[PDB]
C-alpha cells in the first residue's frame, strides 16, 4: 500500500472529502413520485427484476432524465442539485487556475456534463468508451502535457484502469457505483507518482436516497476487502442491515513443535 | 567376523564396513523374537506403525478400532525378556479418539512432541504428545487413506493427504490452510509419500493404476507419471502411463531417495527412478497384495545392501531392493499383514496385522 512506501517515495497530500448533496425540488418531486410508483412496489414484491428499479433510481438521483422539462433544455444544471454543487466547485477551482478531473459512472450523463461544460466557459476533454481507442493515449498525453485543458470528463470504466493523469489536481467522483473499486481507481488516477501537486477527492452523494445505500454497499464491500487484504481486525459495519429497503427517500432535516502447537492452539482458541 | 573386528582395529577397512556389513548380516538374521513382545491394546487390526525418526525409542500404532497406542521400545527392565509397554493411548474413552479406523499415524519429523493421525472418520488430527490433546483437526469431505509429513522439510510443514476423493490435499500445519489440492488423479489416492531427498517432491499413488510425482511448489501439475514400459506402449496420455495393472496401494522411497518402490494389486512391486520415473526393470517376482486400502511398507537404512520389507499376505517378504532377490519371508502372523516399520538403530522390524498383534523381528544372535 501507499503507506509503507510514502516516506520512501514522497507523494503529495491526498484528501477524501465527501459531500452529501441535497436533492432539488424538481429532483425531489420526481424521486418521491417514482419511489411511490407502482413499479417500485412491484419490484419490492419480486415480480420482476430489481435491476430496472435500481437503474431508474440511480438515474433520478443523477439527473431528472426520466422526464425532460428557453433555458430549461435537457441536461439543465439547475434542475439537479449535484450539478449545482459541481457548478460551485468548478467555479472556485477555475478561479484557482487548477485542473479538475470529473468522473461519472454513466456515459450518457457524461454527455449532459459535456453540454454543461459548453454552457460554462470550461475547456474540457471527454473520454469514454465511444471515443476511439487510437485517440486514447494521445488524448491522455495531451491533457497531461498542457494546462490549457481545465476539466477532463471521464467514464470510470475506461477512465480508471492504468491511465496516468497526474496533470489534474482536483478529483470529484460525481456518481457512486456498486463497486468500490471503480471509484477507488478513479480517484487514484491523479494521486500517483509524478503528481507534484496536492490533490483532493470529492465524493458527491445524495443524502437519504439510493446513492447513500449504494454507498453503504460499497463501504461494506471495502471493509470486506480490508478484512482479508490489509488486516483481519476490521471493525464490524454497524451502520446498516443492508436489506431491500433502499427504495426510500429520507432527505436531511525447523519449527520445534511447540511453536507449531502454540500457533495451533491460538488459532483454534478463537 | 573376527576378521571384521581385526580389520576395523588395524584400519585395513573403514569402520563403515563393519557397521554396514554387520547391519546387513543382522537384517538377514531377522527372526520372530519370542524374547520380545509388544503389549496388546488394539481391539482391532493394526493398520499403521511409526517409530519416531529421532532416537527411535517410541512407536505409534493405529488400530482398526480407532485407538492410537504409544509404545516404548526401550528395554528399561534389567531382564533380557521384556514387553514394549504402552506409554499412552488414545483409547475408547478419549474425547478426541477417532470414530473409525485409524489409517495412518506419523511422528512429526524433527521433534517427538507432536504427531498426526488420520482416520476413516475423514479427519486428520494433530496431537500434542505431552498433553495428548488434539492441537488441530482437519476435516475432509472423504475418508482418508493415508497422509504423510515430509521427513526433510525444515522449511514447509505440509501434510499430504490422500482420501477417496481424486484430489491430493496439502494441509499446512503452520497457519492451518487445508485448501491446496493437487489435481490429476482420477480415483482414490491410496498412498502419498514425500521424497526423503527433495523438500517439495511428493509421490502420490491412486487406484487408477497411476503414480504421479509432484513439485507442490509448482503450479503446473505433476512432474512425472510412472509408466511400466518406459514408452514401448506409448499413447497420448489420457489413460496410459499406468504404474501397475491394478490399484497402486503402496509407495516407499528408498533411503537415499533416489528410487521409488510401488506395490499394486497386480501383485507386483516395481522400482522407479525417482528423478525421471523410469522403470529400472527390477523383477521382485510376485508380491501378493490384495489390500483394498493403503499398504504400508518400508526399506532398510544403513546396511551394506538396501532391503525392502513388504507385507505378503500373512508374512513379511524381504527383498533386496536393487537386485530383487527375495531374502526370506518372515512367517509369524496369523492374518494378513498390514504394516511393517523398520528400526534403523538395531535392524529391528515391527509389523502389525489384522490379528491385533504387533510382532517384533530382531536379528538372531
Amino acid at each position: 500500500m501507499k503507506s509503507d512506501v510514502k516516506m520512501s517515495l514522497s507523494l503529495p497530500d491526498k484528501n477524501e472529502q465527501v459531500l452529501f448533496c441535497r436533492l432539488t425540488d424538481e429532483q425531489h418531486k420526481v424521486y418521491q413520485n417514482f419511489v411511490d410508483s407502482k413499479e417500485v412496489y412491484r419490484i419490492l414484491n419480486g415480480e420482476m427484476q430489481i435491476f430496472s428499479g435500481l437503474i431508474a433510481l440511480r438515474k433520478i438521483c443523477n439527473h431528472p432524465d426520466l422526464f425532460s422539462g428557453e433555458e430549461d433544455q435537457f441536461g439543465y444544471w439547475k434542475r439537479s442539485g449535484k450539478m449545482i454543487v459541481v457548478e460551485s466547485l468548478l467555479k472556485i477551482w477555475h478561479k484557482q487556475g487548477q485542473r479538475v478531473l470529473l468522473f461519472s459512472q454513466s456515459r450518457q450523463m457524461l454527455d449532459i456534463l459535456e453540454v454543461f461544460l459548453r454552457a460554462q466557459k470550461y475547456t474540457y476533454l471527454k473520454m469514454d468508451g465511444t471515443t476511439t481507442i487510437a485517440s486514447r493515449q494521445p488524448l491522455i498525453t495531451r491533457y497531461n502535457e498542457d494546462t490549457s485543458i481545465f476539466v477532463f470528463l471521464l467514464t470510470t470504466r475506461v477512465g480508471g484502469l492504468g491511465v496516468n493523469l497526474t496533470g489534474a489536481n482536483r478529483v470529484v467522483i460525481y456518481d457512486p457505483d456498486w463497486n468500490p473499486s471503480t471509484d477507488t481507481q478513479a480517484r487514484e488516477r491523479a494521486w500517483r507518482i509524478g503528481q507534484k501537486k496536492q490533490v483532493t477527492v470529492y465524493r458527491l452523494l445524495t443524502a437519504g436516497t439510493i446513492e447513500e445505500k449504494i454507498y453503504h454497499r460499497q463501504i461494506f464491500k471495502q471493509f470486506l476487502t480490508n478484512r482479508v487484504l490489509k488486516d483481519p481486525k476490521q471493525r464490524r459495519f454497524f451502520k446498516s442491515n443492508d436489506l431491500y429497503e433502499l427504495f426510500t427517500l429520507t432527505s436531511p432535516d525447523p519449527l520445534a513443535s511447540s511453536s507449531l502447537l502454540a500457533k495451533m492452539r491460538a488459532r483454534n482458541h478463537l | 567376523m573376527l576378521g571384521f573386528l581385526s580389520a576395523r582395529q588395524t584400519g585395513l577397512e573403514d569402520p563403515l564396513r563393519l557397521r554396514r556389513a554387520e547391519s546387513t548380516r543382522r537384517v538377514l538374521g531377522l527372526e520372530l523374537n519370542k524374547d520380545r513382545d509388544v503389549e496388546r491394546i488394539h481391539g482391532g487390526g493394526i493398520n499403521t506403525l511409526d517409530i519416531e525418526p529421532v532416537e527411535g525409542r517410541y512407536m505409534l500404532s493405529g488400530g482398526s478400532d480407532g485407538v492410537i497406542v504409544l509404545y516404548d521400545l526401550e528395554n528399561s527392565s534389567r531382564q533380557s525378556y521384556y514387553t514394549c509397554k504402552a506409554v499412552c493411548s488414545i483409547g475408547r474413552d478419549h474425547p478426541d479418539v477417532h470414530r473409525y479406523s485409524v489409517e495412518t499415524v506419523q511422528w512429526y519429523p524433527h521433534d517427538t512432541g507432536m504427531f498426526t493421525s488420520s482416520s476413516f472418520d475423514k479427519t486428520l488430527k494433530v496431537w500434542d504428545t505431552n498433553t495428548l490433546q488434539t492441537a488441530d483437526v482437519f476435516n475432509f469431505e472423504e475418508t482418508v487413506y493415508s497422509h504423510h509429513m515430509s521427513p526433510v522439510s525444515t522449511k514447509h510443514c505440509l501434510v499430504a493427504v490422500g482420501t477417496r476423493g481424486p484430489k491430493v490435499q496439502l494441509c499446512d500445519l503452520k497457519s492451518g490452510s487445508c485448501s491446496h489440492i493437487l489435481q490429476g488423479h482420477r480415483q482414490e489416492i491410496l498412498a502419498v509419500s514425500w521424497s526423503p531427498r527433495y523438500d517439495y517432491i511428493l509421490a502420490t499413488a491412486s487406484a487408477d493404476s497411476r503414480v504421479k510425482l509432484w513439485d507442490v511448489r509448482r503450479a503446473s501439475g505433476c512432474l512425472i507419471t510412472l509408466d511400466q514400459h518406459n514408452g514401448k506402449k506409448s499413447q497420448a496420455v489420457e489413460s496410459a502411463n499406468t504404474a501397475h495393472n491394478g490399484k497402486v496401494n503402496g509407495l516407499c522411497f528408498t533411503s537415499d531417495g533416489l528410487h521409488l518402490l510401488t506395490v499394486g494389486t497386480d501383485n507386483r512391486m516395481r522400482l522407479w527412478n525417482s528423478s525421471n520415473g523410469e522403470n529400472t526393470l527390477v523383477n521382485y517376482g510376485k508380491v501378493c497384495n490384495n489390500s483394498k486400502k493403503g499398504l504400508k511398507f518400508t526399506v532398510s537404512c544403513g546396511c551394506s545392501s538396501e532391503f525392502v520389507f513388504v507385507p505378503y499376505g500373512s508374512t513379511i517378504a524381504v527383498y533386496t531392493v536393487y537386485s530383487g532377490e527375495q531374502i526370506t519371508m518372515l512367517k509369524g502372523h496369523y492374518k494378513t499383514v498390514d504394516c511393517c516399520v523398520f528400526q534403523s538403530n538395531f535392524q529391528e522390524l515391527y509389523s502389525g496385522s489384522r490379528d491385533c498383534n504387533i510382532l517384533a523381528w530382531v536379528p538372531s544372535l
